[PDB]
Formats: C-alpha cells, structure tokens, sequence
C-alpha cells in the first residue's frame, strides 16, 4: 500500500486515495456554467491581520479565455497550471486558432495521469475546476489526483463540498435553462459564503472570474470592483 | 444471499451508536455511584483502625460495601459486554486493506477488554472477603497477634475496595474518551466511495 | 552500519574498513632503500604446486624502464590497477616528454583506489601496494605506499600483507633512521633475513627484485636469493 | 536508529549523515589557526604509526597559493580533493582577473563544492553520494580585510576566526584559546603559543617529529617552517614554564 | 510507537500530509530570528546575526539580488544561497532581455514553482529555510513570506525563526501605525528593531549582533553592517 | 507484490490488475451483424450534477474502429490516444488504413513490453474493438492488462460476465451459425439490448445506456435520441 | 456531535497541568515523610538485632511502622492515579500519524505504571506482617532455632520497610523528572497547526 | 516554566558523578569484606562436613556469618539504588533522535539492576536459615539419614554463602567497570552542540 | 580521570589469559577426576539393583560419592565464576560499533552461564538425597512396594549422578574448545588500529 505505482489484491491504488484525502482538507472551490461562458469562485482564508487583500490570487487564467481554478496543495496545483499553459500555446503556435477546452482537459488529464504510472513521481494533490468558450459554447470541467474528470454542469471540491452541491442542485430545476450571466456571479458569491462555516471563527476573502462573450467578450475577466462589491451584499442578504 | 444478508441485517439493526451512546452517557454519571462506593469504605477503616479488639461475630457494614460493590462490578461488565457487541458485529471482511479503521476497533477492544478483567479479580470478593475468615474465626482457641490479624483482614479489604474504585474510575474514564473520539470510525470502519477512480 | 557510502555514528565508512582487511588475507611484501638502491621482497604461496615453473606470475611488476611496484591482496584485482598505472605512465611521456615522478604516480594510483570509493554501486580495490623507483635524472631513491582508500605514504622501508605487522617490527629495530643501509649487497642481506619469518625455510617462497637509478632493473634468480639464506643462517650460528 | 540515510529529515528536521561527517573530523589529529595582526599561524600535531614513515609525507599543512595556506583535519583522501579544486579555483581566478582571490571568496567556492552532493536528483546532478569526512583550516591574506583565518565545515557553512582549533583535543585547545587570545598578540608570541596549546593537548613529547608548523604573512607568503625553526622554538617554550 | 508514512518527500500519509516537508519547517523553527515590514515608500529586513563561538563571527542572514530587492533567511545557509542565487539569475535574465525590474509577486512565484519540484520527485529531500523578501517595484512596496512547502503569502510585516512569535504579535498590534510611515525611513526601522528586540531571551542586540537592510521609493536596496547600525541600538 | 515472477511464475500485479478492469462497474458485450457489428454498455450517471455528453467508455479511433472498455475512465483516455494515434500513423507510414485485429497486437504487444521491462504499472482496462474491415469482414478482438488479446465471435466485459455470455452461447447452439443473421443494424441493435436485458432481470431508459454500431467503413456512436427509438421498437415485438 | 464534545470537554476540564503540578511539588516535599520512614525501621532493626530471646506477645511499636508505612503506599498510589487520570484524557484520536506526541504519553504511562506495581507488593505486608507470626507464635510448645525464628520475622519485617523505602525514593525522583521534561507533549500531542500547507 | 526548572535543577544537584564515584570508590575497596564474607564459610563447611552427628541446639557461629552476609547485601542494595537513582534523574526528554546516549542509561539500569536481584534470592536467607530447622529439628522423635540431614540444611546453607558471595564479587567489579567508561554518557547524553547547521 | 583509570586499571591487572589458561588446563586433566566420578556410580548401582532387600540404616558409600560429587560442583563453580571475572572486566564502553569483539565476549559469557546452571540443578542433592529418605525411612510400619522404594530411592540416586557426570564432561569440554579459540577477542574486543584513515 505504500508505493505510488502498485495496485492492492484487489486492484487498489492507494496513494491516489490519500491524495484525494488532502484534496478534501484544503480550501473549496466552485464553479457554474451558465448562458454562455462560466464562473467561478474560491476561499482565501485570511489567518491575520497581516494579509493584503485584493492580494494572493488563487485563481488563474490561460490563453487569454480560460477560467481556471482548484484547492488541496497549492504549490501542486500552480506547477500543473504551468504545463497546461505550455501545451496551450504551443498549440495555439501549430493551429493558430485557440484551444478546444474539450482537448484541454485531457491534455492535462494526461499529464496528471502519468503522475500515477511510476513509483519514483508523487500523485497530484489537488482537484482541479476551470472552463472557457470557443465556437461550439462554454463547457466546465474538474480534475481530480486519479486524474478521471468530466464535464459539470458547476463543480466543487476542497473542505465543504456538499454545502455548494446541494446548493448547485437547486439551481438546476429553478433554472433548468441556465442561469443568467449576471445572477450566476452574484449567486456564486452567496453560495462560497454558505460553504465557508467551518473556517468560521477564522475571516475570509472571497474571489470571482468569468468567462462570457457577452460579458467578458468571448476573454476570462476578474470580477473585482463594482460588480463584485453587490455580488457579495447580495449573498449577504441571504446569508440570514 | 437474499436471506444471509437479512441476518447480518437485523442484528446490526438492534444495537448501535445509539445503544453506546447512552453507556457512555449512562456510565458518565454514574462514577458518582464509584465517587461513593469510595467515602465510604474510607469512613470503614478509621473504626477498623481504631476499634480495639474483641470477641467476633460477622461485621454487617462491611457486607454492606462488598454487597454494593460487586453489585456495581456486575452492571458495568454487563454494560461493557454491550458495547462490545455493538463492535464485534460491525467487524469487516477479513482482508489485507482498508484495515485503518478495522485497527481502531481492535485497539479499543482490548482496552474494553481490560476493563472487564479489571471487575474480576475484585468481582467476587464477597465470597472471599468472608472465605479467610472461616479460617481466621475458627482457631477460635489461641498468637495474641492472630487477634490483630482479624482486625487486619477486616481493614485490608476496606483498602482494597477503596483502592479498585479509585482505579477503577480512571479505567472507565479513559474508556469514555476513547469511543468519543473515534467511534464513527468503530461503526463506519471502510468507506469505499474511492471508486472515484473507476 | 556496514553497507558504505554513509557513516557510522562516530563516523566511519566500515567497507573502506573491511577491504583493508583483505589485504591481511593476502600474500606479503616489503621494500627497502639505500643511498643508491631500493630492494623490493615478497613472497611465493607455494602451495598446489603441479603447474609449470614457467609462465606463471610473480609479484613484481615494471611499470616503466624506471619504476616498478608490488602488492598482496586480490590478485584479480591487482592485475587492473598494473594495466591503468602502465598506461598513464605513458600517457605522461607523451603529453609531456619528461617521463614520470615516482610521487605523481602513486597519486594517480591512489586516485583511482580513491575512485573506487565513491559512487555507489563499485567496490574497492582489495590491495594495498608498494611501488619503488629513481626520478628521472635523480639519484635519491624513492619509496611509497599505497592502500584500498586512497592514501598514499612514503615509507624508509614498509611492509604489507599478513604478518606484516610481525616483520615490521624486526625491521623497526634494525632499519637505521640516521644512516639507511649503504651498499647494494647487504641492502639485499637485511630485507632477505626481515622476510625469513614468514617465509619457513627455502629462498623456494622468496622473490627479490633490485632497482638502481637510470632505469636499470633486475629481478633476482633462486640461487643468488639463496647464497643468501646461506650466509646468513652462518651468521645467526655464529650470533 | 532509524533516520540516517543521508538526505532524510529527523523530526526535529535534522541531518544526522551530516552530524556524523563531522564526528570524522574528530578522529583527525590536532590542527590550531592564530590570527594575529602581525601575520597568521598553522600548526598541527602529527602522529606518526612508526619510525619508518617519513613525516614531512603527511601533508597536513599545505600551500594553496602564495597567499594562502591551509591545514586539514581528518580523511586524508577526502582532503587532497579539496585541496585540488582549492588549487585550481585559485588559479583561474588569477587567469580571469590577473589579481588574487579574496581568502573567504576562495574559501566560499570551496564550501559550495562541498554541499553539492544529490541522491538520484530532485533536480541538479551531483555525482559524489556523500558529505565530506573533513574540516579546513584556511589562513591567507587579501588586501581588503587584511589577515584573515576560516572554518571550513563539511555542512557547506563556514566562520572566520580570531584563533581556531579542528581535530582530537578540540575543546582542549578552544578552551585555552577562549582566553589566551587577544588583538595584540605579536606572531613570535602566537607561535609559542600554537606551540603550547599542543604540547598540552597533545600525546607524547613534543618534538619537531610530531608536530609541524607554519605561518603565511603579506611580506613573504606561505611558508611552512623548516624543522630547525620548529626545534629551537621548542626551547624558548619548555624554558619560561621553568619559571613562570 | 511507529510510523512509515515519512520516508520520503515522495509519500502521503493516509491523510493527506507529507512529514518530510513538516520537518523542514520545523529546521525553519531551529535557526535564528528576523523580521520584515513594509509601508508605501520602504520595505525594512531587520535580523540578529548570531555566532557559533566567541572568537568567531557571526552567520549573516541578507542578501541583494538587484538594486530594488532581497530577503533575509530562516534556517540552512546553504539551501538559502542556492535559492537566492537561482532568483539573482531570474532578475537579471528580464533585464538584460526586457530590460524591466522583476516584480516581487512574480519573484514569488518562482520560489513556488523551484521549491515545489522537491515535493514530487524521490531521491531529493525539500529546503531547509525560510525567507522573507523585502522589494519596491511599479505597484510600490511589497514584502513576502516563503516557506519550503513552496507558499508564498504577500504580507505587510512578519517575523521567522525561533521565538519568532513575539514579533510576529508586536507586529500584529502596531500595525495601524507604521502602515503610515512614509518619506521616514529611520522610523520604520526603530519600528522594526522595537518588534526585534520584543523576542529576545539570551540578551540584548549589540554592534556585532545586528543586521539591517533597506529598500525604497530612492533607496535602492542597501545593507547596514555593524558600527554601521550603531544608532539604531 | 512488484514486477518479477512469485514462485509458481504467475506474478500477481498482472492478476490483480484484473479487478481493477472490473471495479469500474459497467457491463460492455457485442455482437456481430452480416454488414455491421455491435457493441452494448451500460451509461449509470449517478451524480445529477454531471453532463451525460462527456460520459462515455466507447470513442472513436478511426474513422472505421470504434472502441468500448470496461475500465477506469483515467487509464482508458491513455489506451485510448496511445492507439488512436498508432493507427494514424500506420496510416501514413504504409499506405492502407489499419484493421481492427492488428491494432490489438501492437496493443497487446505494448502492454506486454511494459509488464516485462518495467517502465510503468500496466493499466487496469479491458479493450474490446470493433469494426469491420475489408478482409474478414465483422471483426470484432479484445484485449487485456496482461497483454494479451484474441477473437471473439461476440463478446462481453463486466461485473456479471458469464451470464451475457451463456445467453449468447445458447443462442448460438441453436442459431448455429457464428454471427447474427439479419440485414439491419437496428434491427441487431434490438437483438442485443434484448439479449441483455433478459440478461440482467433488469430494465433501461433512454439514457440509461450506451451503444455503438461499426458498419461498411463509418462507424458512429450511437447517440441519446437514436438510442431510444430502439427500445420503441422492441417493444410490442417482444 | 454537539453533546459529544461537551462531555470530552468538561472532563479534560476537571484535572489538567494544574493538577498535577501538585502531585510533582506534592510528593516533592512529601519524600521527606519517605526520608522518615526509613530513619525509623532502621534505630529498629538494632533492637531485634539485639534484644536476646523472650516469651513473645506482639510488638506495639513495629505495627506502628507497618502501620505508616502501608498509610504511605495509599497516599502515593492515590496521587499516581491522578496523574494517570490527567494523561489517559487527552489520548488522542487513534491513527499513524502524529504519534510522536502519543508515544511519550504512552512511555510516561508505563513508568507510573511500574510505580503502582512496586506500591502493591508490599503495600499489605501489614495484615502480611502479623500473617506468618500467627503461625511462629503458635507451635508455642517447642528447635530453639524456632524462638529465633521469631526473632528474625521481626527484623526481616523491618528490612523490607528500609529497602522498599530506599527504592521507592527512587522511583518517585525517576517520575518527578520524567513528568517535569514532556509534560507539555502529554497534554499538547498532536498541534495540528501544520495546515500552513494547505 | 520559572519554578518547574527549579525543581529538576535542585534534584539534579543532589546526587553527581560525585556522589556515584564513592560508591565505585566504596564498593572498590569495601570487596574485601566479601573477600572475607567468603573465607569464613569455607573453613566452616569443614567442620559441618567433619564434626559427626548430636543431640541438637542451635550453632552460634553460624548465624555469625549469616547476619555478616544478609548484613552485606543491605549495604550494597541501598548504594545500587544510590547509583540508579543518579541516573533515573538525568533520563532526557523522551522523543526518537540523540538516542546514542539514553541507550547507554538504559543498559547499565538492566545490568544495576541484575546487581539489585541477586540481593535478594538470598538477602533474606537468614529468616530462611532458622526457617527448614524448626521443621527439622522438630520431629524430635525418631531415619538415621534424618539426622545426617541436619549435619547437612548445616553444611549446605555454608556453601551458599561461599557461592553467592563467589558470584557477587564478579557482578560488582563488572559493574565499576561498566560505569567507569561510559558514565559521561550516563551524565550528558544529549550533547546539542550541533547547531552549527542553523 | 586520573584516580578513574587506574582502578579499571589494577583490575584488569589481576587476573588474565594467564589466569584463564590455568582453567582451561586445570580443568583438562581434572576430567579424570570426573572420568573417576563415573565409574563410581556404576559400580554401585549393580549393588543396589542386586542386593535383595533390608531392614534399614544410612547406606555409606552413598554418601561418599554424593559428597565427592557436591565437592567437584563446587571447585568448577568457583573456577568458572574466576573466568566470567575476566572477561566481564573486558567489557568496552558501550556503543553500535566494533561489536563484534563485544558480540564473542557475550556469546562466550551464555555458555559459561550455562555450565554454572547445570552445577545447580544437582549440586545440592546430597541434602536432597537423604532428604526424601527421611519421608522413606519413616512409615517404617508397613504396600510391600514401599520397600522395594527404598531399594530405589537408593539406585535412582546413583543414577542421576552417573548420568549428570556424563553431561558435564561434555559441558566442560564444550567450554574448553569455545575458550581455546576464540579469547584473544575476548580481551581485545576492539583493535581501533583504523584510524589509518585520518
Ligand atoms: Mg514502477
């Protein structure tokens, strides 16, 4: 059970459990496919009164139309965002038209995937959520240590994950056309808040990004300033 | 394989975290029965050290303690018997994985276990506590230190009584946290939503 | 704590230890030097002896026209180190003319000793050695030792192998510091009688091989090595 | 015992295979550095197995440069390596800058060669398992900071030193040293004293034989004391104890 | 009484924790003691130069890697000088080819992604030290806090080190304050040297003992050694 | 435990392997038509949050050879380039499309060089590959972790594999012949979600399934929509 | 989940540091009550080494000693089981990490334990002291070996006091120290704060 | 964390190598009396061996010896325990690192403590030597061996003494040299001078 | 440190290879004292198995040999302890390296131990040999088999005496070739000529 490459009598990897197992500890991260484009939102936890805010961004953006965020190790996860920025403009070098996020993932799943074949490498430890556009609509994946991912229709990982699920499967039926491009920030913003009560007695810094060819333009834009401001009241309303 | 899993089914189903949850809670305030079970054979052995000789006859105070001793040995080994039932029962198949949460349950087991044999080399007592004495009071015909020893044997199981409850609230108390703490892991022992994989 | 390419507690490297131990397995040699000469002895495992006289080896090896040396330990080993020593003692000449100095190449030699001692996955050399000879255009006789870690020591006289400790001895009080043996032919009387220990009567299990300066060169035959044994077991009747 | 495999961490993150090296360099014989504003004293004890092996083939004390010397403490294989790259930085600085080599810029490149050793590579290829089984003594003099006297630890850091003592009797001498040392101390004063401290610490009879000694200055260099200077400096030591 | 989940940076611990990288923060805990704090016009590392012996020096613990940045160091010399010379290389490969003065958020980040290939690979074993990075770019000031488990926090003050906590909380209070010292650079050092001084045990800081160093709005990062610091004691 | 022969020579890393194929819990099984071949697995989306278009364990690799795997979605994504991509460059270093058994060599060939050299973990999955080639016709070879592949006349990968499997072989004593006598797919297509719901004492939606169909050079995964009509169609038949 | 904790907590919340920090300086002065028994079975040990022969009848001033001494073991075994009550409240959750901290609890565990143990074979040697006298007083019809018998089972009695003594100053200074160095482990043994990597 | 050191401290400050150097120093010397312990039972198991038969009453001599011996073993219990608790007092903080040293603490208590068990089979033969004769000179009444058996439970305890005493000499001189060189060890077993890596 | 060497000094000074030699050449012709031994014990179980019944009275010859034996346990018992003298005085300073000198010392010392063990299992049985003939000889007023017991209880005696004789030459001997080849690393367990390397 101890090495990464071996499987257990029964067909177990379990390095990729635990790497799972530290996924779920950190922070939650989410994510929500909407009319066009996506958006998405992570948990800064602030442990003092030290910290800049507005400051260390969690989430990041490739190419120049894709939303990308996740939780667990951090290091692990800005080191995969590397590669996948590579392979994303060399890509778009070769066929000049930017990358499919269909592709995308895989090119990704197998690069995390090869993290599971060799004993001598360590799993990657983080759960990965991001989406963008293109031609054929947006589309939202998340990538977990196993390397297995899929196409949501808003995904989440780290700490509280249920609190947002149950969350997400409401909106599902209410709005089962998609949500509006604006609303889907504000909402996302209530719906971090919700999940955050465990790190309760501990204040935190919500951040928020999106990807719209309406509302970004077809580009992954920061939502920072106004709209993000009313974005949280708005959760703050219902945050009773 | 309908009928076998029925089985395995309604056991489990009467007994659980529910039924162990109120031994804890049962046995949390019931130390005040221990927290007395001890004054009082302490009160016992100043009379015993300081009660100058005499001619015998069958002292019905001391009964009075063992009685309510052994008395508390037998419901604590019966509620112990019952959270012990409720683990034996959640215990997995047998294999050479997942056995993190199989582990838990055998080491809280065997201090479970430690208990029960702590309330029997004192859990009978009673039945020793007078079964010196048919010996001591006969040789009814004198050592002016066999007298003394009679009101040894009479103080010596006063101290013993004191002695195994004052051990005896650390064992139970200690057995209290150890289930607060894991539990979940003693009826919830493999998981297995890792098909997340597949 | 014995698997060495890591250190004990009181900081040792145990196999580097061990593999000394090897060279006690071994045969045995000693060298001496004069004003003038350097005599190297050694001796003869005479031991399942139905094998032609022949072509089968003896110790001493000539590394260069001027410069020789011996050893005890693993033969095999032994063998490998002579071949690269060879070859770097021309490698030199070449890329400088001058031919070499008796000091650079038991540096080179120990180098490779030392070489043997670092990566993991390689074993150390199981000999230790003694390597003799005249500087080119020089006339003070150099004497030098070397051993399975990688150090190298000049000795007046020195001697290697098992029972070394024994003989070294002897020859503690008998070599003077002040004044080193002076002609050639008793230079020779002293290291034969030092090896008589050991060796259990025969000049049969004694080998001696004698270098001057200028490149001169010559190993010894039975019965001059045994005029020897002569006039000294005379000596020692007579004490 | 388990935690000492070279690159793995104790848990109070502690390097053991490291500490050990070190534990090596104890074994050495006695090696004593004196700085004193009047030039820079090495002097170390030898140690001879037998009569026959002629001392001045210990190489404890050594020139790296007209300008800097340097005594060793320990493994004497592990040694002339360092002593090789020593030499050889020194040089190709010369041929870079035709100038001299600051004696801690040398003394870094050697310390950055000894903490570089990897195990299979998280990175950066290292080919040499191992630490170091020794400790440096390096004493030079470059014309910025003057006099100088450096540490050089197999962990890869190094200190400078007023006066300093690696080898057997380490504290033997420290201690003495701790408070014998002061500025104004002339070089004939601190060669007595070097000279002192040993014979103390030391094993046997002090005498030439055992004990080799040396000094570096602006005005002449490097030079390792011939066995006339070493002998009659003995007397003017074993004399004034007589006294006081 | 056992535990095998520590044997390399390379395994996981049932729950999700890599001890190897533990203890190398707890190596971080082991060195000596600095401080960092930031403004709007400087950034100030402050740290206490400790010795082995008496008739030795003391160990520095600054750095320069270009006239607008540097950092101080918690730990492993060694492991320290690599980083910090890997970063010097960074700084200057913009430079030479942009001709633009490397942005500390992004000096973060590549401390990040170098210590972080240490965590996935065998063979190795992680960095030993800590450090805090002090700088002044095009956004201002910025200070940073590193750790070997490859996180890089963007702070406006901290300490490292052994008794670091009682900086770290001097800090934590006067905070509203030197938050509001700008154009004065000797104050935010008294400032600095006050939240020091407040985590000492062995004795006071002398000439030999302290260290400073300085970067600003026109102070191009600058050390102050020794006698040099004499007034601030 | 590790990469080199146990004492009877059967190295269980390779047998353990199998479970793992298994584990994923899907049943996969297929059929050959008389100008088309057929493939059934089962599409159990759990999680009402995720999007059935990217489920899936059959992709397209040629433009003629489809693939289902009974397996680790992970491990199969790889399987799954490694020979989309063997194939396409077969294409262009030899002139003719490659078929579906020889893929399976080079496939098995390769899962065998892993196992022996050691340069990786073999990959938990069982490939099963379809189409129908000019040469043999309906070709239909599967491939497993310990490299290794063969022809099946119709086959199945799954949690319950022998009892598909029966039902098919007493079909086949009786239909006697070593395919399926029919001229339309759609019509075989019924055939084998008959032969399998029979198969399983259980029932599908439309949704509730995946299927894939390899025809005279065009194969094509069977989609949402399509896929139900089918069951309208075998429905009243039945 | 919200009734759980409050039990675990109100009962970590009756005995801490606090607690036995009064144990330490308790039986830190108190060894001097230890430093006393010794002294006094020894001034005794010189009577019966020299005070030939008699005609028997029970020795008041050795129970007087017994009597002290037995009192000792009480008090002591009381105290340890306080401290062992302090300890066994703060094992943490059962797993394989972390168990740097659980170890020490543990080791610190087994040497109280050992204390306790030592405190038991000779803490009833009192109603033991006047056992094997009821048996030598008795055969009172005479081997004039026999009536030194007697005078032997009062010096022997008196031997075991001063040696139990001296070895049980001994093991209580062991345990002072031991607790005075980790302490801080027993009560803290996991910190958790490591999250500084998340 | 101010009084808690103090304690250790004033602890550790009544008991050194000083102390323990007298005991090596003491028992250095004081072999002499076991030396002696020894010749005295020899020339007494001659005179058991050659002194034929009687009519009983108990040998003055021979308690002579054991009351110097049972004596001795006193001696020697009380400075062992002297020595143990030197050590006991400089046990380090418990935890898996600079172990080199507890090690060495930890052997030399295994071999003390051997010393301190073979004081005991036979410290207490003297209450044990009156203690089969009361049983054998009884039966005062008439084997002819039985009375050949009292010239032997004579003779037999003799040589016990000669033995014991042959044996004890070793353990003891095994013991000065074993603390001789390591007790520095014993002392300082944590050194931690090694941060000159921070 | 002065004084402290030169007392594990003149220890290790009196007594040597030159001490141990004498036992192992002591005890090489003084098997024939045991060769002897034997042939005694024969001799006279065929008296024994062939002297038909009695009326009773302390065999002599028995007690000849029986004493003869105790005395041979005895003088080896003494010679063996002077060995184990000599090398437990050898004992290094403890540590985890050159260990195997150390690791000879220990294995030699378990044989050693063993042989001493053997002489105590029967080096008491004279006192013992007449000591169930006490219980024998008395019933003295008659099973017609109690007296063919005493036939018995006389030849089983001389028995065991054949039969520990013939054990112990082999024990002895054992001990003699272990000695012989190993020793020198029993007294230079450490060599430390390594430093050949610094
Ligand atoms: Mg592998």
């Amino acid at each position: 059970d101890l090495s990464n490459s071996v499987f257990s009598p029964d067909g177990r990897n379990f390095q990729v459990e635990y790497a799972v197992k530290a996924v779920e500890n950190g922070t939650t991260s989410i994510g929500i496919k909407c009319n066009d484009g996506v958006v998405f939102a992570v948990e800064k936890l602030i442990t003092s009164k030290l910290l800049v805010p507005q400051k260390n961004v969690k989430i990041q953006v490739v190419d120049r139309h894709i939303g990308c965020v996740y939780s667990g190790l951090i290091p692990d996860g800005r080191h995969l965002v590397n590669r996948g920025r590579e392979e994303a403009a060399s890509f778009k070098k070769l066929y000049k038209t930017p990358i499919p996020i269909p592709a995308f993932a895989d090119r990704l799943g197998q690069y995390v995937q090869a993290h599971t074949l060799y004993n001598s490498v360590r799993p990657f430890g983080v759960s990965t959520i991001f989406g963008g556009v293109d031609k054929n609509g947006a589309h939202l994946y998340m990538l977990e240590p196993s390397g297995s991912y899929w196409g949501y229709k808003g995904a989440a990982t780290g700490k509280g994950r249920q609190s947002a699920k149950a969350e997400l499967e409401k909106l599902v039926d209410h709005h089962p056309e998609g949500l509006s491009a604006r609303e889907a920030v504000k909402q996302a913003a209530k719906i971090i808040y919700l999940a955050h009560e465990d790190n309760k007695e501990k204040d935190f810094e919500l951040e928020i990004s999106w990807c719209s060819l309406s509302e970004t333009n077809g580009l992954h834009k920061f939502v920072k300033g106004d709209l993000l401001q009313e974005a949280i009241d708005f959760a703050q309303k219902e945050i009773n | 394989a309908a009928l076998i899993q029925n089985l395995r089914d309604s056991y489990t189903e009467t007994s659980s975290f529910a039924v162990i949850e109120e031994w804890a809670a049962g046995t949390l305030q019931e130390i005040e029965g221990i927290a007395k079970a001890a004054a009082e054979a302490h009160g016992v052995i100043r009379n015993s050290t300081y009660g100058r000789a005499q001619a015998e006859k069958s002292p019905e105070q001391l009964l009075g303690v063992l009685q309510r001793y052994q008395d508390l040995c037998h419901n604590v080994y019966c509620q112990a018997e019952t959270i012990r039932t409720v683990i034996a029962i959640r215990i997995p198949e047998h294999k050479e994985e997942d056995n993190l949460g199989v582990a838990v349950q055998h080491a809280v087991l065997k201090i479970i276990d430690e208990l029960e044999i702590k309330t029997l080399g004192s859990g009978e007592k009673s039945g020793s506590g007078g079964a010196p004495t048919p010996i001591g009071m006969y040789a009814l015909r004198e050592s002016p230190s066999l007298l003394l020893e009679l009101r040894q044997i009479d103080a010596d199981f006063m101290l013993k009584v004191e002695l195994a409850t004052t051990h005896l609230s650390t064992m139970v108390r200690a057995v209290i946290n150890a289930y607060l703490l894991n539990w979940k892991k003693l009826i919830q022992p493999r998981t297995g939503t890792d098909h997340m994989v597949s | 704590d014995r698997a060495l390419s890591i250190f004990s507690p009181d900081g040792h490297i145990f196999q580097v230890e061990y593999a000394l131990e090897a060279v006690k397995r071994g045969t045995c040699a000693v060298g001496v030097k004069g004003k003038n000469c350097v005599v190297l002895g050694c001796e003869r495992r005479s031991t399942l002896k139905l094998q032609d006289t022949r072509i089968t080896p003896s110790k001493v090896s000539k590394i260069d026209s001027h410069v020789v040396l011996s050893f005890s330990g693993l033969n095999a080993d032994s063998r490998i180190l002579i071949e690269k020593a060879r070859v770097e003692a021309q490698s030199h000449r070449l890329t400088l003319e001058d031919p070499v100095t008796v000091e650079y190449l038991t540096r080179y030699v120990a180098g490779v000793q030392q070489r043997y001692t670092q990566s993991g996955g390689v074993r150390p050399f199981g000999v230790s050695t003694l390597i003799a000879g005249f500087d080119p255009r020089d006339d003070e006789p150099k004497l030098y030792q070397t051993e399975p870690s990688g150090i190298y020591s000049s000795w007046s006289a020195q001697t290697i192998g098992r029972n070394s400790k024994t003989v070294r001895e002897f020859l503690e009080k008998n070599y003077d510091r002040k004044e080193p043996p002076a002609t050639v032919e008793e230079c020779v009387k002293l290291t034969v009688r030092s090896l008589l220990e050991v060796v259990q009567t025969g000049a049969k299990n004694i080998e001696i091989t004698v270098v001057k300066p200028d490149s001169d060169i010559v190993a010894l035959s039975s019965e001059e090595i045994n005029q020897y044994v002569t006039q000294i077991e005379q000596e020692k009747q007579e004490q | 015992e388990y935690d000492r495999g070279v690159s793995t961490f104790s848990p109070e993150g502690r390097l053991f295979q490291v500490e050990y090296s070190l534990e090596a360099i104890k074994l050495g014989s006695t090696a004593i550095g004196i700085a004193t504003k009047e030039g820079v004293v090495l002097g170390v004890e030898k140690r001879a197995t037998s009569p026959l092996l002629e001392s001045d083939s210990i190489e404890k004390i050594v020139e790296i440069d007209r300008h800097i010397g340097c005594a060793m403490s320990g493994l004497t294989a592990d040694a002339r390596s360092m002593i090789e790259h020593a030499r050889t930085a020194a040089v190709t600085h010369n041929l870079y800058y035709d100038e001299d080599i600051n004696v801690e810029s040398l003394t870094q490149s050697v310390c950055d060669l000894a903490l570089r050793f990897g195990e299979g590579a998280s990175g950066e290829e290292r080919l040499m398992s191992r630490p170091f089984g020794v400790a440096l003594l390096i004493a030079g003099h470059d014309a910025d900071d003057g006099y100088q006297l450096f540490h050089a630890e197999p962990s890869g850091t190094f200190y400078r030193y007023n006066a300093k003592a690696i080898g057997s009797g380490s504290e033997g001498a420290q201690a003495e040293l701790l408070n014998e040392w002061h500025s104004s101390l002339t070089l004939k004063e601190a060669e007595l004293l070097v000279l002192k401290i040993l014979k103390q610490v030391m094993e046997e009879k002090l005498d030439e034989n055992n004990a080799q000694l040396s000094c570096i200055t602006k005005q002449d260099g490097f030079k390792i004391y011939d066995n006339e200077k070493t002998a009659e400096l003995i007397k003017e030591l074993k004399e004034k104890e007589a006294a006081e | 009484f056992r535990n095998n989940y520590d044997g390399d940076t390379v395994t996981f611990s049932p729950t999700g924790r890599l001890f190897q990288v533990e203890y190398a923060l707890e190596a971080i805990k082991q060195g000596s003691v600095t401080v960092g704090l930031r403004s709007n016009t400087h950034a100030v590392l402050v740290a206490l130069k400790r010795n082995a012996d008496e008739l030795s020096s003391y160990q520095k613990k600054i750095i320069k890697c270009d006239e607008h940045m540097g950092l101080s160091l918690a730990g492993l010399a060694p492991d320290a000088r690599v980083l910090s010379n890997y970063l010097r290389q960074q700084c200057n490969y913009s430079s030479l080819v942009f001709n633009r003065k490397l942005a500390v958020e992004r000096a973060g980040h590549l401390l990040c992604d170098k210590a972080q290939k240490n965590t996935q690979s065998y063979g190795g074993r992680p960095y030993g030290v800590g450090l805090l990075i002090i700088g002044y770019d095009k956004s201002g000031a910025h200070l940073l806090e590193f750790q070997p488990s490859g996180n890089v926090t963007e702070l406006y003050g901290t300490a490292i080190g052994a008794r670091s906590q009682g900086a770290k909380t001097y800090l934590e209070r006067t905070l509203d304050t030197f938050i509001k010292i700008d154009g004065n650079p000797d104050e935010l050092i008294k400032a600095g040297v006050e939240a020091i001084s407040q985590s000492l045990r062995d004795e006071s800081l002398t000439v030999d003992n302290l260290s400073i160093a300085i970067v600003g709005k026109d102070t191009p990062f600058t050390i102050y050694d020794g006698e040099a610091v004499a007034k601030y004691i | 435990h590790i990469t080199i022969f146990s004492p009877e020579g059967r190295l269980y890393q390779v047998e353990y392997a199998f479970k793992a194929t298994n584990q994923t819990n899907i049943n996969s099984l297929a059929v050959r038509g008389k100008d088309c071949t057929v493939v059934i697995s089962q599409k159990k989306v759990p999680d009402k949050l995720l999007d059935p278009t990217t489920v899936s364990y059959i992709f397209c690799i040629s433009r003629t050879i489809g693939m289902v795997v009974n397996g680790p979605i992970p491990d199969a994504r790889n399987a799954a380039l490694r020979a989309k991509a063997e194939a396409a460059e077969f294409r262009y270093k030899y002139g003719y499309d490659m078929p579906c058994d020889v893929l399976a060599k080079r496939m098995a060939n390769l899962s065998q060089i892993y196992t022996q050299r050691a340069y990786m973990r073999p990959l938990g999955v069982i490939l099963t590959f379809v189409s129908v080639d000019e040469e043999l016709g309906p070709s239909i070879y599967k491939t497993d972790p310990a490299g290794y592949y063969v022809g099946y006349k119709a086959t199945a990968t799954g949690p319950k594999q022998q009892e598909i499997t029966t039902n098919l072989e007493n079909h086949f004593k009786k239909s006697k012949i070593d395919h399926i006598n029919e001229e339309s797919w759609e019509k075989v297509v019924e055939f084998a979600i008959t032969h399998m719901i029979d198969a399983l004492g259980t029932e599908f939606s439309k949704n509730d399934l995946e299927v894939g169909v390899a025809t005279k050079d065009k194969f094509f995964t069977l989609s949402a929509e399509n896929i139900e009509e089918r069951l309208v169609a075998i429905a009243e038949q039945d």
